[PDB]
């Protein structure tokens, strides 16, 4: 866009950019109380799921959950690359008032899961339920 | 390409290419309106047609683009400015090939010049005259060539002394299509550029300082290519004058002098551009024509001069 | 061993006409990976300036959608082609390697395998001939693997076919020679089997049959052959150079055997005396190591020259008493 | 080039146009025969001494005098008769049939139609009755007809712009005629004095629309300039016959090509006309060239012995 | 340059009263205009742009050079598979450099051939000389020497020199072969003219010269020792070797030791022709001295030097050096300098001075030159190309293009636009402004030159450029093509007009199948469900459908309103008696005159008519 195409379109994806949620999502991401909460609903008893029924709301949010999983450990790079400078940039620019909700020493999405060791023995003992999509 | 007559029988004031360069529309004081035809057979210009115009000295004319149909508009000293349209259901040298579409008599005084704008912006354009204003009009739909309404005024010169038949003014749009509106304006011994601002309105961006005395000729070249622009201007004093504007006392407008050229020895009447913006012409007092091209440096250097 | 199959002419592909998008290369877009987009966003931008250009957009628009929708597909063929072809690279290597280790780990007796040996040689004879000169990689492989063979080596028949083919493969690996096919190391290759089949299998009505037949061949190429084979002499490579040095020695030593020879004769020609005679000097530099067995091919084919009659004519007036006397041997 | 022997006199050869943007040169051709009982329109193939197939053909009455492409898949052809034709071709199923037709395009009793040129969508023809006219595409009537437009016989005809045209007759003139005029007559006239030699061909330069090529009975080829007031610009010495034909070649019309009665047919180098080296292309033994045709590096002829020569290679 | 304006009417005399002239550049470079604003001075001027090419020749040399430039593909670039994609970008760019060349020469050909002014066949000739010389230097060896290729680099050595000038000229072979006062040929001018062939490597022509007088006669006879040398030093002649540096090697030898024999030995011939024969021998051995001595140019030094002294040049340098010394340059053609240049090391500075001779031949010049490397962009740095900021040849390149876009050859345009397309600097954006700015300009006339216009805005994403083209094209059967949103209002409604007042084009819209095709917006609807009314008009309950079909119609839409109640008066339930309700609902100038035609009030006759029809519905 800057260069090759014209100056024009810049201002719309900046716009994009600025106002879309997805940087806030990205950011809270990297804060201990959501890794935390996810960990702990992920944690659960082996006899609550054996007993539990495939509609059981306790698979389906362990489902999204490791969706968002997914989703963020791939989106990670793209957003610390394209955004946070553009971001930073823009606040340094213009007047905003925000609250970060980040930890620095948190440098990506793994350093705050390293810390759980029991994660990995979960997910491999959720494999002898059955169901395909959590499988 | 031998020479030809015109027809006229007071003084040619000026003559206009269309937008392809196969047709000419001349203009001139017998207050009649001349179309020359470019026959592709026979290489030679062959009256398409002419006719009375005005009730005055017809002194500018310009085309407007194809892409609105086949126009031209008409500035003369009695105070007006009308436009036509050709109508193809005539026989050529009939005197009623271009019928009249409308006329602009809101001028009180003389008209010295009249510029269609850039396709880009609609069937806009611009007239001045004696009363030092420039005005725009506008054909909002494009549907009705009668429907022109005045889209903006601007007081040029402020106090224009009742004594003077030293008296020029001249017109000519930024011809660029991704550049801001924008035109540039002559009167007098000033010359001053306009842009539209985030308010529809006209505003001086800047001032081509330097000139010594009247200026005759100014054209914006096309900036094909280029992030800058470039105005030249024939003025009286004898010098031609090259400014390199760019966008980066509350402009956003800078201005250069790249050129300056005396080579005339006498008054530039007529200021030129290429269709590229690649080569600018000039003639004066000499009687000779310059061809200018613009070296690696960006000065401006005299490829041949013809006479 | 029936992967190898060129009907399906997987190199060949049909080119259609292409009156528009023609000077579209696929540069931007090459591992042969052959992006898509690159070529898109091209021709899409050339639609645009064409669309601008307002002459005919409307109607041929569905010709570049056309032509870019067999372009696509174009692609994709070209890339599962390269695929397939790599996959066939790789399997006819892993099959010569195997076979390599089957042929050289094997005590078993001879006479028995010797129905695989000729099963193998008629069905490598085919694909040595359909990859004689077409591409330098398949016959590397191959070229190996009838080397050693050669060197490892009722019984009326068995010797009427194998001396047939080897007579048929002699040709194929000439004719390579006279092209200059392949790179210095596959051409090293075929200097070791015609060496041996006129050195082992020429060398009695039988045998003057196959050695007037024999020198026919050569005969036919000329100078085109031996051009080829001089300049290999005293190259960049170390093991061309050497079989090629060698390789001339059998080819005037077969000749004199069939008071003149025109083997010797074409290599003055050619100016292969000349500059061999010039490269005896300093010797001593360049003499197990490979610099010296190299030598030991270069003196030895001046000796063979010298034992002919005509020789003594080509041979003196190149100087050669001056020439080893610069070297400082003595 | 070649020769392939057709059991007809062949009067006229043209080649198909080729498709908008196609890179293969003319391989498909038209003919037209003469002085049989059943003459014959047919459409030949050129294969990759050449092979033809014969397409199809069609029974023409009355010799065929002249013959164009019109489109793709519309030839138009002239008759002895008077009658003009426009045949389809149906690729299809290879057949011809007649599209439309003109039976009393010349008349007297029956006048020969000597010439006929197309710009789709018109056609425009003249006869020995000295008429001229237009016609248009599916349209019943001519455009035009001007009556008794020449009292010389007209022998050929080429546009100059459409609705202009030019004219050559037997008294060596040629007219310049348009179908919007009032009155039979010419708006102009040009022809070289003294022996008034009849013209037989005409071609138009293909990006000089001022100029035109012509031949006549004395064998010479005449270059004329319609600006340059009313003798040729060029007279040059020529066939030892009449010149039937005379062709400019359409993308390179430096290069021209003529055909005689006397067995010749000329490739006319000039690489202009206004802003010479010649070969003489076909074999010493033949008979009347009646006809040629050329397209990019391929030229047909037909000849009264009978015979079509074809070159695919002209420049290679 | 002074060019006069007209060299026939010029508008001026003495300096009485200085007129305004004035001048516009037109659309075409060659159709300007000049004019006076004064008295008895009402003609107008054509100009054209001094020494402009028009010319066929011109197009075609144009097209022959674009095609080299788009052929070069990745290689017109450099590159500042690992040791060979260096000796193979040279070996293509050196071909390309060939290629030009040829263009060139071929242009130069047709121009002296087909030609009113024969000054641009010289200045072509030049141009050529000059870039053979470039080749023979750069575009061989790629910095090596001789050996490194000796066959490629003598070939276009003796090239370069005998295509510099004529001489000797056919005209002055016959001039000495005739001129006496002295016994047959031995005379300075017959040797001169001997070595002259030898040293510009024209060995047939310098072993005829000899086989036309005395080889046999006067040598055979008088001396049998200097025959036997004049004889077999032709023979080495005869046998220059141009293919091995190692060939060569030998055949100075074999040249040095005849010089050396005949040099010492019997002298049984006259004072002169003795030494006239040892300075063959010399020049033939590459006495440098001797070289020097029957040299007339420069150039005729240096190519002797590398003949038959050293063929290296790492000597060049000297060789140039002793050249000068012995012939000055000749100022007379201005191709030896800028060969000197060459040859001298310094390429550069030739490209404002070529721009002066041919702008098109500049910039391909200037382009090759960068392909080879020997010129490159120092900038480092403004939303655009036409500048400095890139190199030296993208701006002559560029600057090219847009000269040809006011030529007005519609051939040429391609290969402006491919040029600036290809310009391998430039953001993809930049190219897209300059195109779009460029293309309107073509002078189209064709269907397929619009389509060419369309296919490049297409190509570019050019939409509101195809756009204002198209509009440009649509300015009955015309508006028809047509079928902005008013214009299509416009076009719908007169389709209703004639609806009413009621065909290829109609039924396609209800050679026909691609015209189907093509046809595969809301005006156009429309028209098709009058046209399929008026179909079922001409075919009882059929009727009332397209009645029906017709108040529908009407609802979505004054005259169209009044044709339908002149219908409905004319054939004259529940459905039908909601619709005409509905029109009474609904229910100018233009409107009345329809009304009176239709007659050949209108209110009340649609009241009495609704009226009757109610009184219908209610006897049903």
């Amino acid at each position: 866009n800057i260069s090759i195409d014209d100056a024009m379109a810049a201002t719309n994806l900046a716009t994009y950019v600025r106002l879309h949620p997805f940087s806030r999502v990205m950011e809270w991401l990297f804060n201990e109380k959501v890794i935390t909460s996810l960990i702990n609903t992920i944690h659960q008893d082996p006899i609550s799921l054996g007993s539990a029924s495939p509609d059981s709301p306790l698979v389906v949010s362990i489902l999204r959950a490791i969706q968002v999983m997914i989703k963020a450990l791939e989106l990670q790079e793209t957003y610390l690359h394209l955004v946070r400078p553009e971001v930073l940039r823009y606040q340094g620019e213009a007047g905003v008032r925000r609250k970060p909700v980040a930890n620095a020493a948190y440098s990506a999405f793994e350093d705050g899961i390293l810390s759980h060791l029991s994660l990995v023995v979960d997910l491999g003992k959720y494999c002898n339920l059955g169901h395909a999509e959590l499988t | 390409m031998q020479p030809f007559d015109s027809g006229h029988d007071d003084l040619v004031h000026d003559v206009v290419y269309d937008f392809y360069g196969r047709h000419v529309a001349t203009c001139s004081s017998d207050q009649h309106i001349k179309v020359f035809k470019l026959d592709k057979d026979t290489s030679n210009w062959e009256l398409s047609d002419s006719w009375r115009a005005h009730d005055s000295s017809i002194v500018a004319i310009d085309w407007a683009s194809p892409e609105y149909g086949r126009i031209i508009a008409s500035a003369s000293y009695d105070k007006t400015v009308k436009l036509w349209e050709e109508d193809p259901d005539q026989e050529e040298c009939s005197g009623r090939r271009w019928n009249k579409l409308c006329t602009l008599n809101d001028s009180k005084g003389s008209l010295y010049s009249v510029k269609f704008a850039p396709a880009h912006l609609g069937l806009k354009l611009a007239c001045l005259g004696n009363d030092g204003i420039l005005r725009l009009y506008d054909a909002l739909e494009p549907s009705d060539l009668r429907s022109w309404t005045l889209t903006s005024e601007m007081k040029v010169l402020s106090i224009p002394p009742a004594n003077h038949l030293q008296s020029d003014f001249c017109l000519s749009w930024c011809p660029s299509r991704f550049s801001p509106e924008k035109l540039a304006v002559s009167a007098l011994e000033q010359a001053i550029i306009y842009q539209r601002g985030k308010d529809g309105k006209l505003h001086v961006a800047a001032k081509l300082p330097g000139h010594k005395s009247l200026i005759r000729s100014i054209s914006w070249a096309p900036s094909i290519g280029r992030w800058y622009q470039l105005i030249a201007t024939g003025c009286k004093d004898g010098r031609i004058r090259i400014f390199k504007i760019t966008e980066k006392l509350q402009s956003n407008l800078q201005v250069e002098l790249l050129s300056e050229h005396d080579d005339h020895n006498g008054e530039v009447w007529s200021v030129s551009w290429n269709l590229t913006g690649t080569i600018l012409s000039s003639a004066g007092d000499d009687g000779k024509v310059r061809l200018w091209k613009a070296t690696y440096s960006n000065e401006f250097k005299c490829m041949s001069v013809i006479t | 061993f029936d992967f190898i199959n060129t009907d399906y002419k997987w190199e060949e592909i049909p080119s259609p006409h292409f009156t528009y998008l023609k000077d579209l290369d696929l540069g931007p877009c090459i591992g042969v990976h052959y992006d898509i987009r690159k070529a898109q966003e091209i021709l899409a931008l050339k639609r645009k300036e064409y669309e601008h250009s307002q002459l005919a957009t409307p109607e041929f628009l569905e010709t570049v959608e056309l032509e870019e929708k067999v372009l696509i597909e174009w692609l994709t063929v070209r890339n599962r082609a390269n695929l397939l072809l790599t996959a066939r690279l790789n399997l006819l290597q892993a099959w010569a390697n195997l076979l390599l280790v089957m042929i050289e780990s094997n005590d078993f007796k001879s006479t028995p395998k010797m129905a695989f040996l000729l099963q193998a040689l008629q069905a490598i004879l085919p694909t040595l001939e359909a990859f004689s000169s077409l591409k330098s990689d398949e016959a590397f492989e191959l070229a190996r693997v009838a080397k050693v063979l050669l060197w490892k080596l009722e019984q009326f028949t068995v010797g009427n076919l194998i001396g047939d083919k080897l007579f048929q493969l002699f040709q194929l690996c000439l004719s390579a020679i006279s092209q200059c096919s392949g790179t210095p190391e596959l051409r090293s290759l075929y200097y070791s089997i015609c060496y041996r089949y006129l050195t082992a299998v020429v060398d009695t009505r039988s045998v003057t049959n196959a050695r007037a037949r024999t020198l026919k061949a050569i005969t036919l190429y000329g100078d085109r052959l031996l051009n080829v084979i001089c300049d290999d002499a005293y190259g960049s490579d170390t093991t061309c150079q050497t079989a090629a040095m060698i390789l001339l020695n059998a080819l005037v030593h077969t000749s004199r055997a069939s008071v003149d020879c025109p083997i010797i004769d074409a290599l003055n020609r050619l100016n292969f005396i000349g500059v061999l005679v010039d490269s005896l000097k300093e010797i001593l530099n360049e003499w197990a190591s490979p610099s010296q067995q190299y030598t030991s091919a270069k003196l030895a084919l001046l000796l063979q020259l010298c034992q002919t009659r005509q020789g003594a004519k080509y041979v003196l007036q190149a100087n050669l008493f001056r020439a080893l006397e610069q070297s400082g041997v003595f | 080039i070649y020769a392939k022997f057709v059991s007809q006199k062949i009067s006229k050869t043209r080649w198909r146009p080729l498709p908008p943007g196609s890179l293969q040169t003319a391989e498909t051709f038209a003919t037209g025969s003469w002085d049989n009982e059943e003459n014959y329109i047919s459409l030949w193939s050129i294969g990759d001494e050449g092979d033809h197939q014969l397409l199809c053909d069609i029974r023409h009455h009355g010799d065929v005098m002249d013959l164009q492409f019109f489109d793709q898949e519309r030839i138009v052809a002239a008759s002895s008769t008077g009658c003009v034709t426009v045949f389809l071709h149906h690729p299809n199923n290879q057949t011809l049939s007649v599209n439309q037709q003109w039976t009393t395009a010349h008349y007297h009793s029956s006048a020969p139609c000597t010439g006929v040129v197309c710009n789709n969508p018109e056609i425009v023809t003249v006869g020995e009755d000295g008429r001229i006219n237009l016609f248009r595409a599916d349209h019943k009537e001519a455009v035009r007809t001007i009556d008794n437009a020449d009292s010389s016989t007209l022998h050929a005809v080429t546009f100059l712009r459409t609705p202009e045209i030019l004219t050559v007759n037997s008294i060596g003139q040629l007219k310049i005629w348009d179908f919007r005029q009032q009155g039979n007559e010419p708006s102009q006239i040009l022809s070289l004095t003294g022996d008034r030699v009849p013209l037989h061909c005409v071609d138009r330069h293909p990006n000089q629309q001022h100029v035109v090529a012509t031949g006549g009975q004395d064998g010479m080829l005449s270059i004329w300039d319609v600006r340059q007031g009313t003798m040729p610009v060029s007279l040059l010495k020529a066939h030892e016959a009449e010149m039937w034909e005379v062709h400019f070649h359409p993308s390179n019309p430096e290069h021209l090509f003529t055909c005689s009665e006397d067995g010749s047919l000329w490739h006319w180098d000039a690489s202009s006309w206004l802003s010479i080296e010649i070969t003489s292309l076909l074999p010493s033994r033949s008979l009347s060239v009646n006809t040629l045709d050329v397209l990019g590096p391929c030229l047909v002829c037909g000849t009264d012995a009978e015979a079509i020569y074809v070159t695919r290679h002209l420049f290679s | 340059i002074l060019v006069p304006m007209t060299v026939n009417d010029q508008p001026i005399e003495k300096n009485g009263d200085k007129m305004p002239l004035k001048f516009k550049l037109g659309p075409l470079s060659y159709q300007n205009m000049a004019f006076i604003t004064a008295k008895d001075k009402y003609k107008l001027y054509p100009v054209r742009i001094p020494r402009l090419d028009t010319s066929k020749e011109f197009s075609a040399y144009v097209s022959g050079l674009f095609e080299i430039y788009r052929d070069l593909g990745d290689d017109r670039v450099f590159n500042v598979v690992n040791s060979n994609f260096a000796k193979e970008h040279n070996a293509t760019v050196n071909l390309a450099m060939e290629a030009i060349l040829n263009e060139l020469e071929v242009f130069i050909g047709r121009v002296k051939d087909q030609d009113g002014r024969v000054n641009r066949f010289y200045e072509l000739e030049e141009s050529l000389t000059v870039l053979n010389c470039l080749r023979t230097m750069y575009f061989i060896l790629d910095g090596q020497d001789v050996e490194e290729n000796r066959s490629e680099f003598i070939e276009s050595l003796l090239n370069w020199i005998n295509r510099s000038d004529g001489e000797p000229d056919e005209e002055y072979i016959e001039q000495v072969f005739s001129v006496a006062g002295k016994k047959v040929f031995e005379t300075q001018y017959f040797w001169k003219l001997l070595n002259q062939l030898v040293l510009r490597g024209l060995l047939s022509q310098a072993i005829g010269c000899i086989e036309r007088s005395d080889l046999l006669p006067y040598l055979s006879d008088t001396c049998a020792v200097s025959f036997d040398a004049v004889s077999d030093s032709i023979e080495l002649l005869k046998q220059y070797p141009k293919d091995s540096s190692s060939t060569f090697r030998e055949w100075k030898n074999l040249v040095l030791k005849l010089s050396q024999a005949f040099g010492s030995s019997a002298t049984d011939i006259s004072g002169e022709l003795r030494d006239y024969i040892e300075d063959f021998l010399l020049v033939i051995g590459g006495n440098q001295r001797k070289i020097l001595q029957y040299s007339r140019t420069w150039y005729e030094s240096f190519c002797g030097f590398l003949l038959y002294y050293i063929p290296s040049l790492e000597l060049s340098a000297e060789y140039l050096q002793m050249s000068l010394e012995a012939n000055v340059v000749d100022i007379t053609n201005d191709w030896e300098q800028p060969c000197v240049d060459i040859i001298s090391g310094k390429i550069h500075s030739i490209l404002p001075v070529m721009e002066s001779l041919d702008s098109c031949t500049a910039a391909f010049t200037a382009m090759i030159c960068e392909a080879k490397g020997l010129i490159e962009n120092i900038f480092e740095g403004l939303e655009d190309l036409f500048s400095y900021r890139n190199g030296m040849a993208s701006y002559m390149l560029n600057s090219f293009a847009f000269e040809l876009c006011s030529l007005g050859d519609k051939e040429l345009w391609p290969v402006a636009i491919g040029l600036i397309a290809l310009s391998a600097t430039g953001t993809r954006s930049a190219k897209k402004m300059v195109i779009a700015e460029l293309l309107p300009h073509y002078p189209f006339v064709t269907n397929d030159d619009i389509e060419w216009m369309l296919s490049i805005c297409v190509e570019w994403r050019l939409p509101e450029i195809a756009k204002e083209i198209y509009t440009t094209l649509g300015n009955i059967e015309s508006i028809a093509n047509f079928s902005l949103v008013k214009s299509y209002s416009w076009l719908l409604f007169e389709a209703s007009c004639m609806e009413g007042q009621k065909v290829l084009n109609a039924i396609v819209s209800k050679d026909d199948v691609i015209i189907p095709q093509d046809i595969l917006v809301t005006n156009s609807m429309r028209q098709t469900l009058a046209p399929y009314a008026v179909l079922s008009q001409f075919y009882d309950r059929e009727d009332w459908g397209q009645a029906l079909r017709l108040l529908l119609l009407l609802i979505e839409f004054h005259y169209l309103v009044l044709l339908v109640a002149k219908f409905l008066y004319p054939i004259f339930e529940d459905s039908v008696a909601t619709v005409i309700e509905v029109i009474e609902t609904k229910w100018s100038n233009l409107y009345e005159t329809i009304i009176e035609a239709d007659k050949s009030a209108t209110l009340l006759k649609n009241l009495r008519k609704k009226l009757n029809f109610k009184l219908c519905q209610a006897f049903m």
